[PDB]
């Protein structure tokens, strides 16, 4: 649901960006972390869930 | 290809459009099972006017039923040619309302008004060119004026162009019919004057001498009193349905009379009348027909043309005859009353001409006045309503079905403005 | 090569389209099915019906015409019926809803939305000719399509063409005898584009020829029919030199240059007069002379007006049948040394005379006699100013009281109109009765 | 209902209405499957 | 644009250290974000494109069309991160006729496909930050046998993290590279 | 919706009216445009040419 | 060109409007619209 | 004035085809209309073609 | 002498080539068996039959068909109909489980189980004809088999034989009707795998017939039976000059070099002239500028796409019937001197005519008519390029969250195809617009 919240503010600097309050950042290494520290069979539950992910470790 | 939809409400209306449908149907060879066996394909030709065709032949009427009883549509569809109309056009409530305006506008025609306005919006988007709208109702009853009045005021804010025809029995001077009528008749022209593109005010009462004096008949019955409402209307719509040497369809008779827009109360009349026994006596020719239009007597409300003044008039022959004859007879008949004419219309008649006379005749005529002689109907009806009203009689109903006085005040102010731009009509000359 | 395109607006329009190419199919002897009848070929390489006739596949005309209305019937009476697969399917086209005798209606709501279409079927059948000379516009004033449409049609034709010339034939409305109310109101307002969208107004009064008919061919209950063949009589007479070959002959540009003094008088009169019934037309000295009087006498004129109160400019006078040029001399000679008739001074020749060796024929059923000596008088003259005035008094009666005015605003043309179309008609008015003096 | 002919249903009504069925409505008697139809 | 300019060196197009580094470029989004942050790598500001849909989220060279970036360097040098995702990227040049091809090397293709208009070939880059070097001058030479006369336009789609885009004349390797052209990689 | 100018269905799988006076159901325009012509059947006609 | 006196508002002064012209036969019709009326003939009083 | 020789106008088409040419009908877009209205013209909406149409200013 | 093979995949394509055949069964005077008649003779003399059949001794004529789709029923219709006996039964060939509307199911499943078989009938084909001049391989664009195994088998005839025009009719999914919810993804990824091995891809558009069949063929009701008769005149427009004597023969190789000119844009819109209706039909001259121009109105155009937003590439006018060259000469001129019409700058020479002299026949029970001029267009255009703007931004739409990406997933396809084939056709767009420029 929230993996495409992020933040679209063109070339601009964003000063917030050492609190973390970021969700379509956030997600994204919680994924990658999910994939990485995961198993073999991670990928698949993972594309059955959300369906926008593709892998990083291939 | 223009097609009208036919809406009845009340009992006076229910009853006159079933003799309507029965007549429109005998005419156009339509028998009471819905299937069709005229003799000529004219007949079905333009049969799409008034008939939605269903599986097979079967051509059910463009036709809404409106009563807050079943009653009268109960009789009707249990008598000759009432299983031709849709059971799902049948719309009726539980109460019924006891000759209040009131009631059949604010109390129980609010929660069925709902219902008609699906029932007509699915049935005109059914339509192809859907010309407009024609109501029968009277302005003397409570389900026929008040729910009458809401579906013309709801159906003007749906569809704002299109027209608005309504056959508006009136109450008569003599005898009562209702004691409540003058309420009645003062709330409901109150909303057929800023609502309506034309109105025919029928009499009862000029109808019974039409049916009982020039037709003998000695028992006339409401079957033929609605049957000459019915063939009046017929009158009105056959350019439509057949085609002639100078057609005239509804929107043309609008804008040929109505010279401005709250003037929009007409007189209607038909004019083959044989007295039983005469017809070897009778003529049958133009100027006779002309003649028999352009008799006061055979106007089919209580005002007279004679004492008033005729704004616009149009005369529909339906059949074969010439244009000599007509024309001719139009202009003599203004050259020779010039006095009940207004001057400053020259030549103020529309002629129509179709080409199918009925059934059994050689050449029918409807006419259609515009006098404003009219305004005495209004007269009469705002000195009953100034008669009740000072004394408060019968107010006591109107009073606790939620609506105020000033209601009153306002439908009485605007009759009494109506009776003004009349008699200023009637008496404004030329130069 | 002489095609001229009929169209035809309004049910006058069609009816009298109805009654016109009856008398051109049995002119060109072809049956009510663009084939010409069995075993009746034409041979004698006879090209009389190249102009309104067009071939299109082994031995079938389509006419070159373009049926108009807002309104089904008419124009579906003649599709379904007779005259069934003469006229092609798409050049008879008809709306929805009628212009209600309305010339807003007409104009701005329902004209606007089959005008292309009509156009696109004039182009085509343009494109289908090989050099055009004009145009034949049928309308009656009266009320709606015939006033508001034929001023669209007339509007847009002007500025799409306009190397051709469009004679357009109008049905005034009558001193006193109308169908409608609002007749003065539409005639007032189509006054300005019969005046600056046209090249000659052939004008005609239905109590005129109501008359015509009453007195001429004794018939005494004339209809519709009877008024429509006359007007097709008129026109077949008018365009019968561009069909026929014969003597000296006019063109529809010959006519005009002959006829019109001036680009804003364009309003001729027209009287085809060896009218008659056979019955009487066993008694009568059917001569030149004798048909020339009849077409100048007041009372045999389409439109009621007295040429007496007025003064002739020219006259084209279109003669038919076993016609040589000395007898017409001598008519018009006769009619110049008569006293009652007065000429403009500024014209001393003021007649064109064109001869054609085709007589008339009579359709059957009709009313007319079959005569060899045809004559079709085109006179341009002052005395239209009656009818103009009578018009004026009308439209001046009306608009006092602001009678039917807010069907008109209503439906979309905006007040100034109506008194602009009155000084458009008061200026051809004082045109016309400056240029009589 | 009843099995559909319509066939006998534009056969026994009148040839005017028949005929503008046929004309709004190609698929009334529609009978591609009447030659492999076996009565 | 960038015609009557010293291009001997190097010529930086996106630097994204500045104030406003998409200036002359045109930014289309469609269902990702463009933006600056601190990449945790390099530690630096880098410039980033993610977004699904790669086709639709891009930014090209010039801000608008019937405008060239008239570059006549062959080598074009990119500081790409890797995402892991559909990277893609487009230049169009002119030959020596008056055509104008497009090279357009993505990580998802499979195999070289040459087209008239179009190139079409893939790349595998490595994890990471990666140099993407991209000759011109052999690849026009091999792939349609013209010659390398300039640039008209650079894209870079989606799913990316830029530091540096320029172009250079010959290979010019770490070593003999300037001081800001470096890829600088802290502990 | 069917469209503006063109002819339906319903009017052109018409008959025509009686063209005889004697018949009630007949028009002006049928009794004078073609009651010499009552039993009308029109023909139809093809294109001629080849290449 | 232009100029300091092109400043100053000339208006439009004032435009005619030329009557209408009233046909000399004005009279004729308005006798012969009444030389046939009368008054309550057919219909009666 | 139109049928005086010094007066020729660069629009009002030769052909039919030109004629349907400029229309406004958009065959990309336009959902399922008839021959009255895939033939609209300009004038008939009344847009600002350079055109005089009637006398009146 | 020379033989085309014709290939039907898919539903679509099955319905279309029963039409087609039908249409040339009736046009060479072959009955629905594959015997002559007897007592009639109507084949032989201008009859160049063995094209597109094949004489198996006794005097049967089989086709030179091959009915692929992987699913009973629509080949079990054309194996039990009237054409029962026509084709040989390895020529109908059937799958057993359905493609699914599904690109994936029909390129990395069941077809390829059954690819092996056609290209084996195929072969065959191929072994029996004496010098094969090229494929017509009709199917359409929306899903499943016609996107799938048809694309698939394309690529695999590309391997095998190469170097022979492989034409492809394709019907094309319109703008907004649409039968089916992953129409954009079976169309871009059949264009991807279609682009580089379909030497030609005519495009035709069953809303533009439906938009034909309501306005210029009356019929208020039109289908499916009457799309496929149009495709099916147009086709046979496209291949009588294979079969019948012309002034310009034009095969199957000039319409690969005179409306391809760059190998990335081979998809003209077709167009048929005259499409008018039996009731009109006789009452219009139908001559060769009249059909000219009514084949070069946007409106009557086969693909829902109007050329006025772009300039012409390429026009191929194939004229049949009683056309003469000096008259196709002055309709081209009339044409080109239009500035409505616009052509790219590079291509001063614009057009390629074929002239035949056989006219084409109408089908008893169809809605044509019996004409002797008939003009079929094959226009390159840069105009289409919106419509692969249009579905670009469906698939986007679909594409931004992976609607039904899954399905395709999970029969074989790897998820880069979506973004390969999109990425694909974004360069055929800039290809276009860089060719209009
Ligand atoms: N001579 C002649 N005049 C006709 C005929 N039909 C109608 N008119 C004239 O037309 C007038 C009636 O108005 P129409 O012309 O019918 O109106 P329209 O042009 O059909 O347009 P609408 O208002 O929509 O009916 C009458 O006053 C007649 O003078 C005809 O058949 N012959
Ligand atoms: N012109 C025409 N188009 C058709 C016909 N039948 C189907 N189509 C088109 O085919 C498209 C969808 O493909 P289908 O034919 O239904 O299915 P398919 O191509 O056989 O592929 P499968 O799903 O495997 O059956 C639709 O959008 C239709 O427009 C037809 O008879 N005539
Ligand atoms: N002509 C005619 N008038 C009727 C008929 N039925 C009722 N009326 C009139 O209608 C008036 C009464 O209105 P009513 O029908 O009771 O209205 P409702 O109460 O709203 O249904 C009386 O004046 C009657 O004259 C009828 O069948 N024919
Ligand atoms: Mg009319």
């Amino acid at each position: 649901t929230f993996k495409n919240n992020n933040l679209n503010s063109g070339d601009s600097i964003d000063y917030g960006q050492q609190r973390r309050e970021n969700i379509g950042d956030l997600i994204h290494e919680v994924l990658v972390a999910f994939e990485k520290k995961g198993g073999d069979d991670a990928f698949i539950n993972i594309k059955y869930m959300v369906p926008t992910h593709e892998s990083s470790v291939l | 290809m223009r097609e009208i939809v036919h809406m009845q409400a009340g009992q006076c209306g229910n009853q006159i459009g079933a003799k309507f449908w029965e007549v429109i149907s005998d005419e156009h060879g339509i028998d009471p099972t819905g299937t069709y066996h005229g003799d000529s394909d004219l007949q079905l030709e333009r049969i799409n006017v008034y008939y939605n065709e269903a599986t097979g032949g079967k051509y059910v009427p463009r036709a809404v039923l409106v009563d807050l009883e079943p009653g009268t549509m109960d009789s009707v569809r249990s008598g000759p040619f009432g299983q031709i109309f849709r059971p799902d056009n049948f719309v009726f409530g539980q109460s019924g309302a006891g000759n209040n305006w009131a009631k059949g506008h604010y109390t129980e025609g609010a929660e069925l008004v709902d219902s008609v306005l699906d029932v007509v919006r699915k049935e005109a988007e059914s339509c192809d060119c859907l010309q407009g709208f024609q109501l029968t109702h009277s302005l003397g009853g409570g389900t026929g004026s008040g729910m009458g009045t809401l579906l013309i005021s709801k159906i003007r804010e749906e569809y704002p162009d299109r027209i608005m025809n309504t056959f508006s029995v009136v109450p008569s001077p003599k005898v009562s019919d209702t004691v409540v009528e003058p309420y009645n008749a003062t709330l409901s022209v109150h909303q057929l004057v800023e609502n309506t593109d034309e109105t025919y005010c029928i009499d009862n009462e000029a109808l019974y001498d039409i049916c009982f004096r020039t037709l003998k008949l000695t028992t006339p019955t409401y079957g033929d009193l609605n049957h000459l409402v019915s063939a009046t209307m017929s009158g009105v719509t056959t350019c439509l349905r057949f085609p002639g040497q100078l057609n005239a369809d509804l929107r043309k008779l609008a804008v040929n009379m109505v010279p401005f827009p709250r003037l929009h109360f007409f007189m209607p009349g038909f004019a083959p009348l044989t007295s039983r026994g005469s017809q070897q006596y009778r003529a049958l020719t133009v100027p006779e027909l002309t003649q028999q239009m352009f008799d006061a007597k055979n106007m089919m409300a209580a005002c007279d043309p004679r004492h008033g003044r005729y704004l616009t008039v149009a005369a529909i022959f339906r059949g074969r005859m010439s244009m000599k004859e007509v024309d001719e007879q139009m202009l003599n008949v203004q050259n020779k009353n010039s006095s009940y004419f207004v001057e400053w219309i020259p030549n103020n008649v529309k002629t129509a001409v179709c080409d199918i006379p009925p059934r059994g005749l050689k050449m029918s005529a409807t006419f259609i006045g515009n006098s404003t002689a009219i305004q005495e109907l209004f007269k009469r009806i705002s000195e009953q309503f100034t008669a009740m009203f000072r004394r408060k009689a019968f107010l006591h109903w109107y009073t606790g079905e939620g609506m105020d006085e000033m209601e009153f005040t306002e439908a009485e102010s605007n009759m009494n403005d109506l009776v003004s731009e009349y008699q200023q009509y009637q008496d404004a000359t030329a130069e | 090569m002489r095609e001229c395109i009929s169209i035809h607006v309004g049910q006058a329009g069609v009816q009298i389209g109805n009654a016109c190419w009856e008398l051109y199919c049995l002119e060109h002897g072809i049956q009510p099915d663009g084939q010409m009848p069995s075993d009746k070929t034409i041979g004698g390489g006879d090209d009389s019906f190249n102009t309104f006739f067009s071939e299109t596949g082994a031995g079938k005309h389509v006419p070159r015409a373009v049926f108009v209305d807002l309104e089904p019937t008419v124009v579906d009476e003649v599709r379904t019926g007779t005259y069934r697969q003469l006229f092609h399917p798409e050049q008879l086209i008809t709306g929805k809803e009628d212009a209600a005798n309305n010339y807003a209606r007409g104009h701005y709501t329902i004209g606007k939305e089959i005008v292309d279409l009509v156009l696109d079927r004039i182009r085509k059948l343009a494109d289908q000719c090989t050099g055009l000379q004009g145009f034949l516009i049928f309308h009656s004033f009266g009320g709606g399509t015939g006033s508001g449409f034929a001023s669209l049609l007339m509007e847009r034709l002007s500025v799409d063409y306009g190397k051709k010339s469009k004679l357009e034939f109008a049905i005034y409305p009558a001193p006193q005898i109308s169908t409608a109310v609002v007749e003065p109101y539409n005639t007032i307002l189509t006054t300005h584009t019969t005046l600056e969208h046209s090249d000659c107004a052939f004008m005609v009064d239905n109590e005129a020829i109501y008359d015509i008919c009453r007195r001429n061919l004794d018939i005494e209950r004339p209809t519709y029919t009877n008024l429509n063949r006359l007007i097709a009589q008129i026109v077949s007479s008018i365009t019968a030199s561009l069909r026929f070959d014969g003597a000296l002959n006019v063109d529809l540009t010959e006519f005009q240059t002959n006829l019109v003094p001036y680009p804003r008088i364009h309003f001729p009169l027209a009287t085809y007069a060896p009218v008659i019934s056979a019955e009487k037309a066993y008694h009568e000295q059917l001569s030149v002379a004798e048909i020339t009087n009849a077409c100048f006498e007041p009372a045999n004129q389409m439109v009621k007006c007295d040429p007496r109160h007025g003064k002739y400019m020219a006259c084209c006078m279109l003669y038919r049948g076993d016609v040589v040029p000395k007898d017409v001399n001598a008519a018009i000679a006769t009619i110049k040394t008569k006293r009652t008739i007065q000429f403009v001074d500024w014209c001393p020749t003021g007649f064109k005379v064109g001869i054609n060796y085709q007589p008339p024929t009579v359709v059957p059923g009709g009313d007319l006699a079959k005569v060899q000596r045809a004559v079709c008088m085109l006179s341009n003259t002052t005395a239209i100013a009656e009818a103009w005035a009578r018009l004026d008094h009308k439209f001046d009666l009306m608009y006092a009281k602001r009678a039917f005015v807010h069907w008109y605003v209503g439906e979309g043309m905006e007040e100034g109109e109506f008194s602009e179309a009155r000084e458009d008609l008061a200026a051809l008015e004082k045109d016309y009765e400056e240029v009589g003096v | 209902g009843p099995t559909l002919d319509t066939t006998h249903e534009l056969r026994s009504l009148h040839p005017y209405v028949a005929r503008s069925i046929k004309a709004r409505d190609v698929f009334f008697d529609d009978h591609t499957h009447d030659a492999k139809k076996h009565v | 644009m960038f015609k009557n300019t010293f291009q001997s060196g190097f010529l930086s197009i996106l630097y994204s250290i500045g104030s406003k580094p998409l200036q002359i470029w045109d930014k289309k989004v469609r269902n990702g974000h463009i933006k600056r942050i601190t990449d945790n790598d390099i530690q630096s500001l880098v410039l980033e494109i993610v977004g699904t849909n790669v086709s639709t989220t891009l930014i090209e060279c010039p801000a608008d069309a019937r405008k060239t970036l008239g570059i006549k360097l062959p080598f074009l040098v990119m500081i790409i991160k890797n995402l892991k995702k559909y990277f893609t990227f487009e230049v169009q040049v002119l030959d020596d006729k008056n055509v104008r091809r497009r090279f357009r090397a993505s990580n998802y293709q499979s195999t070289t496909r040459v087209k008239p208009f179009i190139c079409t070939m893939p790349m595998r880059l490595d994890d990471g930050w990666n140099q993407i070097q991209f000759n011109l001058s052999d690849f026009t030479r091999r792939a349609y046998g013209t010659n390398y006369i300039e640039t008209i336009r650079v894209n870079i789609h989606a799913n990316c993290r830029i530091r540096r885009v320029y172009f250079s004349d010959r290979l010019y390797s770490e070593d003999e590279l300037p001081a800001e052209f470096k890829l600088y990689l802290p502990i | 919706r069917l469209p503006v100018g063109e002819p339906t269905a319903h009017m052109s799988a018409t008959q025509g009216p009686d063209a005889n006076l004697m018949k009630f159901y007949s028009t002006s325009y049928a009794t004078s445009f073609g009651v010499k012509h009552e039993p009308f059947v029109p023909r139809t006609t093809k294109h001629v040419g080849t290449g | 060109q232009e100029s300091i006196y092109n400043l100053i508002p000339q208006e439009e002064v004032k435009q005619e409007k030329q009557a209408r012209y009233t046909s000399k036969f004005r009279g004729n019709v308005k006798v012969e619209e009444k030389t046939k009326k009368t008054s309550s003939k057919t219909m009666g009083p | 004035s139109r049928r005086e020789v010094y007066h020729h106008d660069p629009k009002a088409p030769r052909d039919s085809l030109d004629f349907i040419l400029k229309a406004n009908y958009d065959h990309h877009g336009e959902l399922l209309k008839n021959r009255s209205e895939t033939l609209m013209q300009p004038e008939t909406l009344g847009a600002n073609h350079g055109r005089i149409l009637k006398n009146r200013v």
